[PDB]
């Protein structure tokens, strides 16, 4: 189990997992938040360090959580109370959000081995990782799960595969199986954000009046709100939501207990989602595997 | 001469600075070729610093191909770099002697010396001169590249201002005195030197040298019936009087003519990133027949729901005008400067929360008659791992800069 | 309008001011002098394009590579001051039937003995080992020279049959080859054993023996008529002896002439270089050799017979005429180089002393 | 090694009739403005080259705010900086 994973993640180190060529933002403390929110789609990237000016120093991250975070909480109708969220900022923001708990802001040195990488990411339950260097103080890289699993998959090969592939995924019991938390494809954002900012859920697969999953709904769709100025009205469902993409969608990825876990990671891989939403004959949603889960049973 | 073990022969040149001779070996008899450096006539000129910066350059390169220095001696009567001496002699007798050349032979040594360039400009250097005359061949018949007393050292976002070599083989940008890049002049006198292994005759020629440069900076050229419309093709693209349309190591490497016949011993975690991370250049005949794409999932609602960056800062009015309203701004803002030229600054600030220092370089550059452009470069750190972000502070000073200029 | 005049380290700018203060009132301009660094690169850097300074002070042997290189400038003879000024020394400068220096001084190297300590100054090679090893009980050391230039090396390698040149006759033989011989190996190979038995230190060059000199701390070196006005400021009661003999063959010591050659410059008269210069030879010279270091060997009777009253001047005069002048050609520049990488090369354990050897003939043969 | 007269006040002009400068079309190139492919990655970027990387990259400020971007060497990684800074 742990033989090889284990020293495959301790003698690699976070360089190589950069890739050769990339573009990377970041914000300044004094930006309002809407113009970055706007600027995050145009430029094809949703995460950036805030550095602060006075400080010298990388403050903290910004994500579509932080972005989830001040829809939901500052909202209350959905045509004319819209003005105060427009004229707010990030260092405001930061302020007030930080009067509950202090979270700094994590950083690893890219000489460091994965290893301490996927620790961190674990050990703070963050997916947004930066990379940055102790001599030059530059940010090279954003470091992911979805980079290390595809890494360690791509590169793993038959004379070192190991002999954990023969078991099941239904008898390892990876997973949240108890509390799949779930919406109709008839009920608005709104109530799916509510469960974003309350639980630590990534996305809701939607279910139809049987519970089939007909589609998802991920914390990266919203940004299409912010990219047709359609933000502004939540009262709307999330049918009306993902109908943007009804003609582009393939189907819904899915795997089953009964298959081998080589398969699901390759089609994990290969279809380049964060999750498989396990199903049956029925349809019927038992539970939700996650990536995060994956990378913790490899590191273990 | 004599310093180990070798009486040198005939003189086989006059070379760039001093001439070259033929070492032999007093017991077994092997030939190197000595280049005699004469120290009198090398610290007449300012050059000592150009001949050092040969010299560590040298020391390092081993390539099959290129000719390698072996060691460098000093000693106050001269200089003495020893390197392989090679029996065939200089390319353009060969060139002389046989006329001109069939596609194989020229193809092969084409290869053989664009593998040597890459060589060279992947380790970052460029020598200027392209010419049969300074490369040889070996009893092989293969391709040396001899003379490198007139090659530079590459450095990082910098330009090149020297522009030398013959007057046939220089590029059409460097002979009226323009800024340019090693590795294009460098393709362009290799696409010069291809035209001259399969017709025999130069491209561009004249005795009156005004003409010849009007010749040079236009792009026409003799097109034979000798060779197969692919190699026009190549030398067309290849021999573009515009640097933006010129083609590279890369766009000749995939080209037709190119690949036939190729022996892989040229071109040599680097490979595994190569192949499987990579997948994670556009094909013109894949988009022709097929309609059916994989979109990324990160980029699926922008082609569904579906900013032009600008150089620099461009304001038309008069050079120093403008240099002298910069260097009053850049004064009140309290920082300090130093010019080496009157157009280059070199400035630095200091952290007000820690004892570094940052600094950054302004060159000054015109886009057309009507307009110009002010230039703004980072630089390196040599030593010192320092708690703060390079990239950001220069950002900063880029920014308290252009806000007192534009407002 | 002003006159730059680069000169070598070990003499005094001072004695050249005095000098130069009686041309320099009637003339009414004032003369820099500095002392840069090795000058013998130096000259021929800025002489080959005419640059920077006006006069070079420097031994006359390293002009006959530079006149036939055609940088040096040209005078002719005159038949009513070439008699009477100088018997002689016109054929040590006259290189191809034209003169092309001003011969100042005869000189030649010599012993300079300490007197209250070894009263009696040996003559013979042959028993300074001896006198080293007789006296390396009490502390101190007999000879002490430096090793890095091989104008103080040679007449112990020449002495025991090792000879570079021959000069019987006007003929020699460009082919053969004579460094090799069984004298030069014999007294390199002595060399070697001299150091290798720890008598003699392998470290020591010319600021090392200078500053053991000025101080006192090394009873003999064979330096010159320059170190006596800094033996004046030492305790050290001294002597001035011929050098030692080898084997019943004396020691040859090089002659060397301290020159004035003028460098290049735009405007230049042809009068100037040698009429003029000729009235300054009479005044410059013998002002000189009065005022601070007598010399002792010069041509003009008059101040001869009062220089030689020195027993001093008699000793570099018994020297001389042991000795054997210097070939004014330019090969033995490139005769120069090779011997001092001879005595580097056997003392740094580099090379051997038969590599070194067969070394200097291939220098010989093949530059 | 250049000689310089007068720093502190300017003097004279300088005695050459024209010193400009003209620039070199490879830093017209931008990278920024290229469009990569659809199917890669918005975060990737095609391969930049060695000159252009230390230059300044500004996009026009739009709304009192300043955007600017560099392209900073590493070891075998290249990497472009994008700072969106308010006045
Ligand atoms: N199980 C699934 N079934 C159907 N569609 C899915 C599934 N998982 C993901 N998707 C679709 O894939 C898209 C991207 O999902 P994902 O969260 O993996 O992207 P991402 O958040 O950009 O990646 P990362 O987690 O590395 O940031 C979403 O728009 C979603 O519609
Ligand atoms: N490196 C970090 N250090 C501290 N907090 C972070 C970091 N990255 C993100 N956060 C915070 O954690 C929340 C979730 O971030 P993350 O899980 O990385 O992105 P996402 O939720 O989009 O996958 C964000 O609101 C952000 O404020
Ligand atoms: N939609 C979900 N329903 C239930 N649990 C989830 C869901 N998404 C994520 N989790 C859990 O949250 C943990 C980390 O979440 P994440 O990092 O966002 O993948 C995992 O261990 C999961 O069990
Ligand atoms: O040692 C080589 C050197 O010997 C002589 O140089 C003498 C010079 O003549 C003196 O004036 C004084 O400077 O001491 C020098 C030796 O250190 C030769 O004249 C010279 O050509 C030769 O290089």
């Amino acid at each position: 189990n742990n033989s090889v994973y284990t020293f495959f993640m301790k003698s690699h180190r976070c360089y190589d997992l950069i890739p050769t060529s990339s573009k990377l933002v970041v914000f300044d403390t004094s930006l309002q938040v809407k113009k970055a929110f706007f600027a995050l789609v145009t430029n094809g990237v949703r995460a950036a360090p805030l550095w602060d000016s006075k400080k010298q120093s990388f403050v903290g991250m910004l994500t579509i959580t932080d972005f989830i975070n001040i829809l939901h909480r500052y909202y209350k109708s959905a045509l004319v109370q819209i003005y105060e969220l427009e004229e707010h900022k990030i260092e405001t923001w930061r302020e007030v959000y930080l009067q509950d708990s202090f979270k700094p802001l994590v950083c690893i040195s890219p000489n460091a081995s994965l290893f301490d990488a996927v620790s961190s990411l674990i050990r703070n339950k963050i997916h947004r990782l930066p990379v940055i260097d102790p001599e030059s103080g530059n940010t090279l890289y954003i470091l992911t799960h979805k980079r290390i699993l595809k890494f360690l998959k791509l590169f793993i090969t038959e004379f070192p595969k190991p002999e954990f592939m023969s078991k099941s995924l239904e008898e390892l019991q990876i997973g949240t199986y108890a509390n799949i938390a779930m919406v109709r494809t008839t009920t608005p954002v709104y109530v799916a954000l509510g469960i974003f900012v309350q639980h630590r859920v990534s996305a809701l697969p939607v279910v139809d009046e049987k519970g089939r999953v007909v589609d998802i709904y991920s914390k990266f769709d919203v940004i299409n709100l912010a990219a047709e100025k359609t933000y502004n009205n939540l009262d709307v469902s999330v049918t009306k939501a993902l109908q943007h993409r009804s003609h582009y969608f393939e189907g819904v990825l899915k795997c089953y207990l009964h298959e081998t876990l080589e398969t699901i990671i390759n089609r994990l891989v290969e279809a380049e989602v964060h999750r498989l939403v396990v199903v049956d004959e029925n349809d019927v949603v038992k539970g939700i595997v996650s990536l995060s889960d994956i990378l913790q049973a490899l590191v273990l | 001469v004599k310093i180990g073990h070798y009486i040198l022969g005939d003189t086989l040149g006059v070379g760039t600075f001093g001439k070259v001779k033929v070492g032999k070996h007093e017991l077994t008899g092997h030939k190197v070729a000595v280049k005699i450096l004469n120290r009198q006539k090398i610290r007449s000129l300012d050059v000592v610093g150009k001949i050092r910066r040969e010299i560590q350059n040298l020391k390092l390169f081993r390539h099959p191909h290129i000719i390698k220095l072996y060691q460098v001696i000093s000693t106050p009567s001269d200089i003495f770099m020893v390197m392989e001496y090679v029996s065939g002699g200089e390319l353009f007798d060969y060139i002389c002697k046989n006329g001109r050349l069939d596609e194989k032979e020229s193809r092969r040594l084409f290869q053989q010396i664009l593998s040597g360039v890459d060589y060279c400009h992947r380790h970052m250097v460029v020598h200027r001169d392209l010419k049969p005359e300074n490369v040889l061949l070996d009893a092989h018949m293969n391709a040396k590249i001899a003379d490198f007393g007139l090659s530079n050292m590459m450095s990082d976002g910098e330009f090149l201002r020297t522009s030398c070599g013959s007057p046939n083989y220089a590029a059409p940008e460097v002979i009226s005195g323009r800024l340019y890049a090693g590795p294009e002049v460098d393709i362009w006198s290799s696409g010069v030197i291809l035209y001259a292994l399969l017709c025999g005759t130069l491209p561009f020629d004249d005795d009156h040298v005004p003409t010849l440069f009007k010749k040079i900076c236009d792009g026409i050229f003799y097109t034979p019936q000798y060779l197969n419309p692919s190699v026009i093709s190549l030398l067309k693209h290849m021999l573009q009087v515009d640097p933006m349309k010129r083609a590279t190591i890369k766009d000749i490497r995939e080209h037709e003519w190119f690949k036939q016949d190729l022996p892989k011993y040229l071109f040599p975690n680097r490979r595994i990133m190569n192949e499987a991370k990579d997948f994670y250049s556009p094909p013109d005949s894949f988009l022709d027949d097929h309609h059916l794409t994989r979109p990324h999932p990160e980029r699926v609602p922008f082609l569904v729901a579906e900013a032009k960056w600008h150089l620099g800062i461009r304001s038309q009015s008069r050079p120093n005008d403008i240099m002298a309203e910069v260097c009053r701004a850049i004064k009140q803002l309290d920082y300090e400067w130093k010019v080496v030229n009157p157009y280059y600054l070199r400035v630095r600030r200091k952290n007000p929360v820690t004892s570094t220092y940052s600094k950054m370089s302004l060159q000054l550059y015109q886009v057309d008659s009507r307009t110009y452009l002010l230039d703004f470069r980072s630089i390196d750190d040599e030593l010192t791992p320092r708690p703060g972000s390079h990239t950001i502070e220069f950002f900063e000073m880029c920014a308290n800069l252009i806000k007192i200029l534009a407002q | 309008g002003k006159l730059v005049i680069w000169i070598n380290g070990d003499k005094g700018y001072n004695g050249l001011a005095e000098v130069g203060k009686k041309f320099e009132k009637d003339t009414g301009i004032k003369v820099t002098v500095e002392h840069p660094d090795k000058l013998e690169e130096k000259f021929p850097q800025v002489a080959a394009t005419g640059d920077g300074p006006d006069i070079i002070f420097w031994a006359h042997d390293r002009f006959g590579g530079y006149a036939q290189s055609g940088l040096l400038a040209e005078i002719t003879p005159a038949a009513a001051f070439q008699d009477k000024l100088y018997p002689f020394t016109w054929d040590a400068v006259r290189y191809n039937g034209k003169l092309i220096a001003y011969p100042i001084a005869v000189e030649a190297l010599s012993l300079i003995y300490n007197k209250d300590l070894l009263p009696n100054p040996p003559k013979t090679w042959e028993e300074i080992p001896a006198l080293d090893k007789e006296l390396k009980a009490k502390g101190k050391s007999a000879l002490m020279f430096n090793l890095q230039e091989p104008y103080f090396t040679w007449p112990l390698i020449a002495a025991d049959g090792g000879y570079a040149f021959k000069y019987e006759n006007g003929k020699y033989d460009i082919k053969d080859v004579g460094v090799d011989n069984a004298g030069a190996k014999a007294g390199l190979t002595f060399l070697v054993d001299l150091i290798k038995n720890k008598h003699m230190n392998a470290d020591t060059d010319y600021s090392i023996a200078e500053a053991a000199f000025n101080k006192g701390e090394t009873a003999m070196t064979i330096n010159g008529p320059w170190a006596w006005s800094n033996i004046d400021t030492s305790a050290v009661n001294y002597g001035v002896t011929v050098l030692p003999t080898f084997k019943g063959q004396p020691s040859k010591p090089f002659v060397g002439v301290l020159s004035a050659g003028i460098n290049a410059a735009s405007p230049n008269k042809e009068l100037a270089k040698e009429f003029l210069e000729n009235y300054l030879l009479t005044d410059e010279g013998l002002e000189a050799v009065n005022k601070d270091k007598p010399l002792g060997a010069v041509a003009l009777k008059s101040y001869e017979e009062e220089l030689a009253k020195d027993p001093r001047i008699a000793a570099t005069m018994e020297n001389a005429q042991k000795g054997e002048i210097m070939p004014n050609i330019p090969q033995m520049s490139a005769f120069w180089y090779a011997v001092r990488t001879a005595v580097i090369n056997a003392a740094s354990g580099r090379q051997t002393v038969d590599e070194a050897l067969k070394d200097a003939q291939t220098n010989a043969a093949e530059f | 090694p250049g000689p310089y007269g007068q720093e502190m006040y300017a003097f004279r002009s300088a005695a050459r009739f024209k010193s400009p400068p003209i620039l070199p079309p490879h830093l017209l190139q931008v990278i920024l403005n290229k469009d990569t492919n659809i199917s890669c990655d918005p975060a990737l970027l095609p391969e930049p080259n060695h000159v252009m990387l230390n230059h300044l990259y500004a996009l026009s400020i739009k709304d009192s705010v300043m955007v600017l971007s560099a392209t900073h060497r590493y070891k075998k990684k290249y990497v472009t900086t994008l700072l969106y800074k308010p006045i």
